[PDB]
C-alpha cells in the first residue's frame, strides 16, 4: 500500500476464487476510487 | 534541583517547549513522507 510501481511492474499471481479448477484475472478500469458499478469503463475498450 | 523541587515550577516550561518541538518534528516527518507518498516531492529532494 502506498508504492509507486512502474509500468511493467509485477502485481501478484492469478487466482480461483471464483470458479475453482480455472484461474482468471478479473480486470476493471474506473475514473474514481468507489466500489460500485457507476463509473466503470470496459477495459477492453479502453485500452483500445 | 528538579530532585529537590526546587526549580519544577521554572522547568515546566521549558519541558513543555521541548516537548512541543518534538512532537512539531514528528509531525514534520510524518508530513515529509506524505509528501512523498502524494509525490509533490521526489526521493532526491526528500533526503535533502
Ligand atoms: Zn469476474
Amino acid at each position: 500500500q502506498g508504492q509507486r510501481v512502474e509500468a511493467g511492474h509485477v502485481i501478484g499471481l492469478v487466482g480461483d476464487d471464483g470458479s475453482p479448477g480455472s484461474y482468471h484475472l478479473h480486470w476493471e478500469v474506473r475514473d474514481n476510487d468507489g466500489y460500485g458499478a457507476n463509473g466503470t469503463v470496459n477495459p477492453l475498450k479502453y485500452m483500445g | 534541583q528538579a530532585k529537590h523541587g526546587l526549580n519544577v515550577d521554572s522547568s515546566y516550561m521549558a519541558w513543555e517547549n521541548s516537548r512541543k518541538q518534538y512532537i512539531e518534528f514528528q509531525q514534520q516527518s510524518r508530513q515529509l513522507q506524505d509528501l512523498e507518498q502524494n509525490g509533490l516531492i521526489d526521493s532526491a529532494r526528500k533526503v535533502n
